[PDB]
């Protein structure tokens, strides 16, 4: 989204995405902020993220995660979202999906990857043998 | 005797095996 | 040394990276050594003898032992 | 052993083989 | 590709999200403690295995665990 | 599925050089295949063992060939002492003029042959090069024949069923009356028909077989009754093997020692050995119950052992089943006897030399023995690595409740501290013994180390027959009830077997023996302690509770709850091999230095040399590695050049591994991201283009070539070793 | 400087600096004498100069030569 | 075979060898200086050394072999130093065991065990001299060995 | 490899005798010119040449060396 969006003052660097970027995900980081802070890049490095808006690409969502981290933490910046772009072009809104921190209690979030009780009672190994099943499920 | 077999085979399973069969292998495990 | 390993198992040392065979001499260090040599008289005016005789020059022996005398480089 | 022999040897060598073979690629 | 599970014996304390580096995990309301949130994992897919869930889990055994599965570019941490 | 991997979708779809890696080390583990089905496991294993019989089969038969086609075994029946057998003829296009001259042999350039098969052969009664010809031939045909079967039984219409694979009872009773039995009474007619005649210099083929008859009285006397008659007369004991002079016509007799003439066990005896042990064997393939209902089930004996008091539980009720139903648990039951069988096969060679002539090749016998004890401590870790494998996904304790395998799992933390207790004691003991001797050594006062007797050995060896001690208790005393009931049979020559103090039968042993058999304890407690660990904490540990979950080798947990580096089974396994490595190493170091001390005439300097380390780093790895590194020096080169460079090759591939061994997976990860970028920013180079994108060894794949390398250098370190030093020594 | 004063007493207690000086290429460098105790004392080799103990190869014997010391006094 | 040291020619001829070896480095000194002395001190205690290991049993190499087989007569041999060895370290155990049972009883055992309560420690230590006895009657009263402990899964 | 090249280099062409009349014995005679250019040579007339004075020095002065040599190992 908004891929005119101004980007941080960066002078390069030789660890910032590869060919494979191009031809495969790459991530996008789009946050907003009041001064010039000097913030240390996921890549190496440091950069001037410019006063108003700051749009900059990765190869990776880890990457762009740790970078959002140091934003929140080194800065009080919270609006920070991660986007990821295909090589067809089309967008997706990775970070944080819903507007509120993964941390953050929210309505409206399904639970996914739950098993009843606690890990003592997971079948053994044996019993689900030669069969698509897996300890964990029950 | 044959002591030409030797000299004949040798270098076929130290040179022409090897490659042949890497060859093969390489587009087995790539296709 | 790998390749000088498996010469000299296979008796075949003329192709070797010795001083018999293939050589491999540190042109650039032994023409330092030489300047070294002659720096007592054309570098070093007030010098009488050069720095360290391991660079040349003639050996120095005390008590029966050699004290310094010169380090020759070769393969 | 005279050359035929090897000869022989060396054709069992290559039957044994090609049922070798077979049996790989059924596998 | 790896699995997140979690468990029943979670505390919702929401250390596990706090300490994952790749968006996988998330609270979600719940009725099974007082902090009404479990944990989960519905971002399973960007994954990659490091276990700092794991490790930050307080609960005697972890409510959180992570099995390694198939692996994806995703999984692998590769940035070429 | 169309990918490299073919059986694993999840290794098919990796976008990294780890699906080819991951794909060839899992080729084998058929029960993690996705689309696998017991039915389809056994048959798969079932044309597995026979591609391999085919394997075995095809590896012999080029053995006989090569020694048949460019050994010189003609040459070598004449006179088996004054020349050396020739393994195959050498033909390497970077030999140089010296490197031909010094290999050869005096007609060709070709190996001297290290593994015995020469006096093997000539034991069994071949005498001509055709003789070997044809049993190559008739190998090759046995593994086309393999190779056909195993073709066949994995068509549809000769796929046998799973009820037919689990049919222990007939299994069995086949493997013991006719794969056990009968080919060993096969093999005793071949000795009473080919090989006794053959080194009585009568030579039966199969031309005359038919025609001349093993004994003068023919078969009468076996069916009359009286079967002395084929031990009437046995050799003159100044027989000459391969003439006819002092020869005899007993078949069967039961002397006691060696042939003097060859120093190995009599092919009348081993007839005779081979004769009553076919008789056991086929009397025993008749315990289990067939279709002519008559014998035994495994399943009901097993239930029926519980003793009344239950201190073992509910007995063996359910072991039947676990057994049956898990091809782990059998496997790691045959690995174990396999290995244990092999060792003492090498145990019993070495002692008891089967093979005329075999005990004055030293070097042979040297390799022989490692060879063999290497392998059975291969064959006893794999074992106890596939009992791990078994309890993590062969066992379900649901089925197998208050069973003595449950027990076991039940008070494994007691096992385990007393093992670990027992590797502690042997530790710390030994260790303060030899270096205490040293020490003293060191300080110029040998008088002072303690020099333990191994008296109970001492005494075993006593009633065993032995005289140097004096004990005079069984066999050692004349008026003891044992000796005098066996006076008359095999006793004498066996104590003189014994008492010859020239060869290897019940060596002289004293203190040194005593602390290296103290050291060879503490090695076998200690791989056993790390092997059985292994086993009984696969399933869970108090770090882990849910191991079992996690398969059988996994990489680790995470740093979380302090570090979990090698908490899976796998690593036990991979931390018992070097313990393995080690444990073998001593053996053999013991082996190899007493028969040196014995061969060259001198054993003082091993009764004094080997209370201390510093003799068995001097007298043995240093004055006996002069002949090995001296293979090629500046001056020119020795017939030993290949093992010096060998032994350095050997060196180079150890230190290899502690490569991997050392550096851990993360460091590899971040240089080839490094190298990645500089090959996709480089001109020129840009247009090539990896399909599979470059990625560090995994943790396990690390420990796995680390081990690997470790395990080739140890053992190609120690073969040139002893082959060179036993070639040079005594060559 | 604790280390270097244990250095300079060992030679001037436990040491043959003024044998080395009369004679420097006979005598052996040594400062180290051990307690006989458990057949240890075989360690105290005759480097000469009255004394047997333990050679140095510190270089500190050559190094108080170049200082200009030549009695234990100092 | 084994036979006495002191019938044996082995033994004094390694005695005779290192008295030669000491006596080769004694004649290079003086009679009384430095040293010399040093080394006669050392040719006795070899004399001495060798008649008291005179009664012990060795072979041919003239080295002193100790028989463990447990006979009475080489009960100082292995007997004797194998009692003594299993009172110091049972005395050593015991009062270690007894330290720690009563550090359980404090309000932090963890500084107990790091900064060790010389008072106690002492206490238990000179006590304790009668562990055999104390062993026993500790296992009687059933205050040795436990009954539940920590196991894993699969216990 | 660096302390290994100084000491074998010393020894064979630096560090040795000299008779009278200027005649040179290096301790290794030469034997650096054409043993330091093979793995094999570096363990043969280096490695193994020279050790036999740490693994012989049992009985002597020397011992302690010896001992601390197969300690080190450990
Ligand atoms: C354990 C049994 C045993 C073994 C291992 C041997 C081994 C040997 N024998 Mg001997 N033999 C035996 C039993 C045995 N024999 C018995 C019981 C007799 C008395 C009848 C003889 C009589 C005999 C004579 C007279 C001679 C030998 C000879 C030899 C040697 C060379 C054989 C050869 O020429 O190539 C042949 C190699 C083969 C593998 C033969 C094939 C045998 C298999 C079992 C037949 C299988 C056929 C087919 C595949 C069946 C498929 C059916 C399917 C449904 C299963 C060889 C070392 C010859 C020799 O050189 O003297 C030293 C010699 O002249 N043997
Ligand atoms: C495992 C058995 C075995 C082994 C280890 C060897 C080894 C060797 N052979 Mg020999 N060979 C064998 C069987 C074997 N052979 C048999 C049974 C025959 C009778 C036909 C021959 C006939 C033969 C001839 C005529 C010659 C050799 C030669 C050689 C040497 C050079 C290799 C070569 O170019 O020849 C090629 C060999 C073949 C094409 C025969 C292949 C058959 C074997 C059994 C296939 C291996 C399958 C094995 C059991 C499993 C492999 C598993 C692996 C893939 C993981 C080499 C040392 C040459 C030589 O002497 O050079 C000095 C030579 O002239 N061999
Ligand atoms: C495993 C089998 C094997 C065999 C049969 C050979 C054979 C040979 N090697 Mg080789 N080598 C091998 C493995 C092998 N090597 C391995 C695994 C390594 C890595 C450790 C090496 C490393 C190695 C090196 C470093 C060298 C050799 C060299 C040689 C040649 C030396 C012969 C000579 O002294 O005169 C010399 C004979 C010639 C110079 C004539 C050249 C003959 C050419 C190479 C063969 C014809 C090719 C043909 C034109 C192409 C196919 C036909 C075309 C019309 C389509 C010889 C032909 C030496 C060499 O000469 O390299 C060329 C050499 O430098 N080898
Ligand atoms: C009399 C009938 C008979 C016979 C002869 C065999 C024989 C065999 N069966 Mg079989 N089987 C049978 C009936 C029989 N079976 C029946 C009725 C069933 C159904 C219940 C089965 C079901 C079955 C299965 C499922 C399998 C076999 C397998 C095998 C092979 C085992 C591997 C091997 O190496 O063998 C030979 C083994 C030995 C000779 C013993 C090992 C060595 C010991 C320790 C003795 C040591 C000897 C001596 C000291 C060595 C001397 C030195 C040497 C250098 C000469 C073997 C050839 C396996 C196989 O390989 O499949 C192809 C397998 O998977 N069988
Ligand atoms: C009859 C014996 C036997 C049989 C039938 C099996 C069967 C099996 N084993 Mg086992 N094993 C055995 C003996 C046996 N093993 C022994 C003796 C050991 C100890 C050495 C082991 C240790 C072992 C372990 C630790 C594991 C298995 C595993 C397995 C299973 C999967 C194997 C696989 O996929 O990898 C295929 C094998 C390879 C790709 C070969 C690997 C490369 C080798 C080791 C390199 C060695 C060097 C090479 C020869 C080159 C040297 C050259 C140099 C000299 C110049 C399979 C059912 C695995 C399992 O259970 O899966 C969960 C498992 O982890 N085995
Ligand atoms: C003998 C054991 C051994 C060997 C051979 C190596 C070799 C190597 N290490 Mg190393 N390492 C070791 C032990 C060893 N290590 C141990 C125990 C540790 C733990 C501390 C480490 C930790 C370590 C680190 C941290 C690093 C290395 C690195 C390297 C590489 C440096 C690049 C180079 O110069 O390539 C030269 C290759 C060799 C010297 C190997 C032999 C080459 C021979 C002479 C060529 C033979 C070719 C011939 C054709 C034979 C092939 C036949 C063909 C048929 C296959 C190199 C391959 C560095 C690296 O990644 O690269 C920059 C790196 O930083 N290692
Ligand atoms: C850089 C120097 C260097 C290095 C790194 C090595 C490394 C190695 N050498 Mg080696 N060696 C060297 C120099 C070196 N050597 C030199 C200069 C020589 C003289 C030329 C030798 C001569 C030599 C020989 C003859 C042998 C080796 C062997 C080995 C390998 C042993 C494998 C192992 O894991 O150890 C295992 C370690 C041991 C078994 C202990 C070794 C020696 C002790 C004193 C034996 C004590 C035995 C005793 C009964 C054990 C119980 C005692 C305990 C209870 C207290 C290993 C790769 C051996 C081999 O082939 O690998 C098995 C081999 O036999 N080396
Ligand atoms: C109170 C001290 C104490 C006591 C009574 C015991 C008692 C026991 N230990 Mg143990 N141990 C101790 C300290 C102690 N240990 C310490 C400090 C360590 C860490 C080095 C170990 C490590 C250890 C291992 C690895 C093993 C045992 C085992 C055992 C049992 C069998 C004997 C044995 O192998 O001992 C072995 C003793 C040692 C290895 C070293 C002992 C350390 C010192 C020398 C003694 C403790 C002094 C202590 C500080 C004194 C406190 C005095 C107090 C008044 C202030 C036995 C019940 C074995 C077992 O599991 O049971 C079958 C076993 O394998 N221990
Ligand atoms: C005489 C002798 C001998 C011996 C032998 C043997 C064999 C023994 C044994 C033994 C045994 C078989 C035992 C068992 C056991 C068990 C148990 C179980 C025990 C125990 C105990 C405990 C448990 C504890 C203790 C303690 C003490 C008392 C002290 C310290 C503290 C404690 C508490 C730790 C011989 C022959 C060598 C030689 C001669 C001499
Ligand atoms: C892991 C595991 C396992 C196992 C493992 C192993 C590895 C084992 C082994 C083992 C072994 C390795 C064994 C051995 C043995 C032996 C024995 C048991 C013996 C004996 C005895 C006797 C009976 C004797 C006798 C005699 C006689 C006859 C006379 C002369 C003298 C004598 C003494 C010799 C299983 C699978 C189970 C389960 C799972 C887990
Ligand atoms: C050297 C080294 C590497 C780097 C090694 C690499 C990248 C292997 C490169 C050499 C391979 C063996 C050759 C590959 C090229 C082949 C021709 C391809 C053939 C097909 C195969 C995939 C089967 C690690 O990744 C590593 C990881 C963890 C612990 C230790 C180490 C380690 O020591
Ligand atoms: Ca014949
Ligand atoms: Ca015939």
């Amino acid at each position: 989204l908004n891929l005119k969006m101004p980007s941080p003052s960066f002078l390069g660097s030789t660890g910032g995405w590869l060919r494979c970027a191009e031809t495969e995900e790459k991530y996008a980081m789009t946050w907003s902020s009041d001064q010039q802070h000097i913030f240390e890049m996921p890549t190496g490095g440091a950069a001037v993220m410019n006063s108003g808006d700051n749009l900059l690409y990765l190869a990776r969502k880890e990457q762009a995660l740790a970078l959002a981290t140091q934003l929140r933490t080194q800065f009080k910046i919270q609006d920070y979202k991660i986007y990821r772009i295909f090589p067809s072009g089309e967008v997706q809104y990775l970070h944080p999906k819903d507007g509120v921190l993964p941390y953050q209690v929210n309505k409206g979030r399904e639970q996914v990857g739950r098993v009843k009780s606690t890990i003592g009672k997971n079948v053994n190994p044996a019993q689900v043998k030669f069969t698509s099943k897996a300890t964990y499920d029950r | 005797s044959a002591s030409y077999l030797p000299s004949i085979l040798v270098p076929t399973v130290g040179l022409i095996l090897p490659f042949a069969s890497m060859a093969i292998l390489f587009i087995a495990i790539e296709k | 040394y790998i390749h000088n390993d498996t010469m000299r198992a296979l008796g075949r040392a003329q192709d070797m990276f010795s001083d018999t065979a293939i050589q491999l001499q540190p042109v650039f260090a032994q023409w330092i050594q030489q300047i070294h040599t002659l720096a007592p008289g054309n570098t070093a005016v007030n010098a009488l003898a050069t720095a360290s005789y391991a660079f040349g020059a003639d050996t120095v022996t005390v008590g029966s032992k050699i004290a310094m005398m010169p380090i020759k480089l070769g393969t | 052993i005279t050359d035929n022999q090897v000869f022989v040897a060396l054709i069992m060598a290559l039957v044994c083989g090609y049922l070798a073979v077979k049996l790989a690629k059924q596998l | 590709a790896h699995t997140v599970k979690i468990y029943d014996n979670c505390i919702g304390c929401t250390q596990c999200v706090r300490a994952c580096p790749l968006d996988v995990l998330e609270m979600v309301p719940w009725d099974g403690c007082k902090a009404g949130q479990m944990a989960s994992a519905p971002r399973t897919e960007d994954c990659v295995g490091c276990k700092r869930c794991e490790t930050a889990c307080p609960t005697d055994f972890l409510s959180i665990r992570v099995y390694l599965g198939g692996e994806t570019t995703r999984s692998m941490g590769l940035a070429y | 599925a169309t990918k490299f991997p073919k059986f694993s979708q999840a290794l098919a779809s990796d976008p990294t050089t780890r699906r080819i890696w991951y794909g060839i080390a899992t080729a084998h583990d058929f029960e993690s295949h996705d689309g696998m089905t017991e039915e389809n496991l056994y048959q798969k294993i079932f044309a597995s063992h026979f591609g391999h019989l085919a394997i075995i089969f095809l590896w012999t038969s080029g053995n006989l060939f090569h020694v048949a086609w460019q050994g010189n075994f003609e040459q070598w029946v004449a006179n088996p002492l004054k020349t050396k057998p020739l393994a195959h003829a050498i033909w390497d296009p970077h030999f140089g003029q010296a490197a031909l001259k010094a290999f050869t042999r005096g007609d060709t350039v070709a190996n001297i042959s290290y593994s015995g098969v020469y006096h093997w052969w000539y034991t069994i009664g071949i005498r001509n090069n055709v003789e070997l010809y044809t049993g190559a031939l008739g190998l090759l045909v046995l593994s086309a024949v393999f190779l056909l079967a195993g073709w066949l039984h994995i068509q549809p219409k000769f796929k046998p069923s799973l009820s037919w694979f689990k049919n222990n009872e007939s299994r069995l009773n086949h493997h013991l009356a006719g794969l056990f039995g009968v080919s060993s009474l096969a093999w005793t007619g071949h000795l009473v028909h080919v090989a006794i005649p053959a080194s009585r210099g009568q030579h039966v083929g199969w031309d005359n077989f038919i025609m001349t008859p093993p004994h003068p009285a023919g078969l009468q006397p076996f069916f009359t009754g009286n079967w002395s008659v084929y031990a009437q007369s046995p050799d003159s004991m100044q027989h000459v093997f391969g003439t006819s002079q002092g020869a005899g016509t007993a078949i069967l007799t039961f002397l006691g020692g060696f042939h003097p003439q060859t120093q190995s066990l009599w092919l009348t005896d081993m007839a005779h050995h081979h004769l009553a042990i076919a008789v056991i064997f086929i009397v025993a393939g008749h315990m289990y119950r067939t279709n002519f209902g008559i014998g035994h089930n495994l399943k009901t004996i097993l239930e029926a052992h519980r003793p009344p008091s239950g201190r073992l539980g509910k007995g063996h009720i359910g072991i039947y089943q676990t057994l049956t139903n898990s091809l782990h648990f059998q496997l790691g039951l045959a690995l174990a006897s396999l290995s244990v069988v092999t060792s003492l096969v090498a145990q019993h060679m070495y002692a008891m030399p089967p093979y005329a002539y075999m005990a004055f090749d030293y070097v042979t016998q040297s390799a022989l023995y490692t060879h063999h004890q290497y392998i059975a401590g291969l064959l006893i870790v794999g074992a106890f690595a596939h009992g791990a494998i078994f309890f993590i996904r062969d066992y379900d304790p649901e089925q197998n409740q208050d069973n003595v395998l449950a027990r076991m799992l039940a008070h494994k933390e007691a096992v385990i501290s007393h093992l670990s207790w027992v590797s502690l004691f042997l530790g710390f003991h030994t260790l303060g013994l030899y270096v205490h001797n040293d020490v003293v050594v060191a300080f110029g006062n040998p008088e002072k180390q303690i020099l333990i007797e191994p008296i109970f050995a001492q005494w075993i060896q006593a009633t065993s027959g032995k005289m140097l001690y004096g004990f005079q208790v069984l066999l050692s005393s004349s008026t003891s009830n044992a000796s005098v009931a066996a006076q008359q049979l095999w006793l004498p020559g066996w104590l003189e077997a014994v008492n010859n103090e020239s060869n290897s039968l019940f060596l002289t042993i004293g203190p040194g023996d005593f602390l290296v058999h103290h050291a060879i304890a503490l090695g076998l407690h200690t791989t056993t302690l790390i092997l059985v660990k292994g086993a009984l904490d696969a399933r869970g540990s108090k770090l882990m509770p849910d191991k079992k979950d996690f398969g059988y080798s996994f990489p680790c947990d995470g740093p979380g709850r302090g570090g979990t580096c090698d908490i899976s089974a796998w690593d036990a396994f991979y931390l018992a091999m070097f313990w393995m490595l080690n444990t073998i190493g001593w053996v053999t170091f013991y082996w190899h230095w007493k028969h040196l001390s014995l061969w060259q005439g001198n054993v003082a300097q091993f009764n004094e040399s080997s209370t201390y380390l510093m003799g068995w780093l001097r007298d043995y790895l240093w004055l006996n590695s002069s002949p090995l590194i001296n293979g090629y020096n500046p001056y020119g080169m020795n017939s030993l050049a290949v093992w010096s460079w060998m032994f350095l090759f050997a060196h180079l591939v150890w230190a290899t591994g502690f490569m991997f061994l050392i550096s851990w997976r993360g460091y590899w990860q971040e240089l080839i991201e490094t190298l990645a970028w500089a090959h996709e920013r480089t001109p020129l180079a840009n247009l090539i283009r990896w399909k599979d994108k470059p990625v560090a060894l995994s943790i396990v794949q690390a420990r796995l070539v680390g081990l690997v390398h470790f395990t080739v250098g140890y053992i190609l370190t120690y073969a040139a070793f002893v082959i060179a030093s036993t070639a040079g020594k005594f060559s | 400087f604790i280390w270097l004063s244990g250095m300079y007493f060992h030679g001037a207690r436990f040491s043959n600096y003024v044998a080395w000086l009369s004679n420097p290429t006979g005598i052996k460098p040594s400062a180290q004498v051990v307690w006989p105790i458990v057949g240890q004392q075989i360690l105290n080799a005759d480097v000469g100069g009255g004394m047997q103990g333990i050679q140095i190869t510190s270089g500190l014997f050559q190094l108080w030569r170049a200082s200009g010391i030549v009695n234990e006094l100092q | 075979v084994l036979t006495p040291c002191q019938q044996s020619e082995a033994f004094h001829k390694r005695e005779i060898n290192e008295v030669r070896t000491l006596e080769n480095r004694q004649a290079n000194y003086e009679a009384n200086s430095p040293s010399y002395l040093a080394l006669q001190s050392q040719i006795d205690q070899v004399h001495k050394r060798f008649d008291k290991y005179g009664t012990l049993l060795c072979g041919q190499d003239g080295l002193p072999h100790l028989i463990t087989d447990g006979d009475w007569r080489h009960a100082r041999e292995f007997t004797i130093p194998a009692l003594l060895f299993l009172y110091i370290t049972g005395w050593i155990g015991w009062v270690g065991r007894s330290y720690l049972k009563y550090t359980k009883e404090t309000k932090n055992p963890t500084e107990q065990e790091i900064i060790l309560d010389v008072p106690m420690a002492l206490k238990y230590m000179l006590s304790g001299f009668l562990w055999p006895l104390s062993a026993w009657q500790e296992y009687r009263s059933g205050q040795l060995l436990a009954k539940e402990d920590e196991i894993t899964v699969s216990p | 490899i660096v302390i290994f090249h100084f000491s074998w280099k010393m020894q064979s062409d630096v560090w040795g005798t000299v008779t009278s009349n200027g005649a040179i014995s290096h301790i290794t005679g030469g034997n650096f010119a054409q043993s330091a250019i093979t793995i094999n040579g570096w363990l043969r007339d280096f490695l193994w040449a020279q050790a036999s004075q740490v693994i012989q020095s049992y009985g002597s002065s020397l011992s302690a060396y010896g001992l601390m040599f197969l300690g080190a190992h450990f």
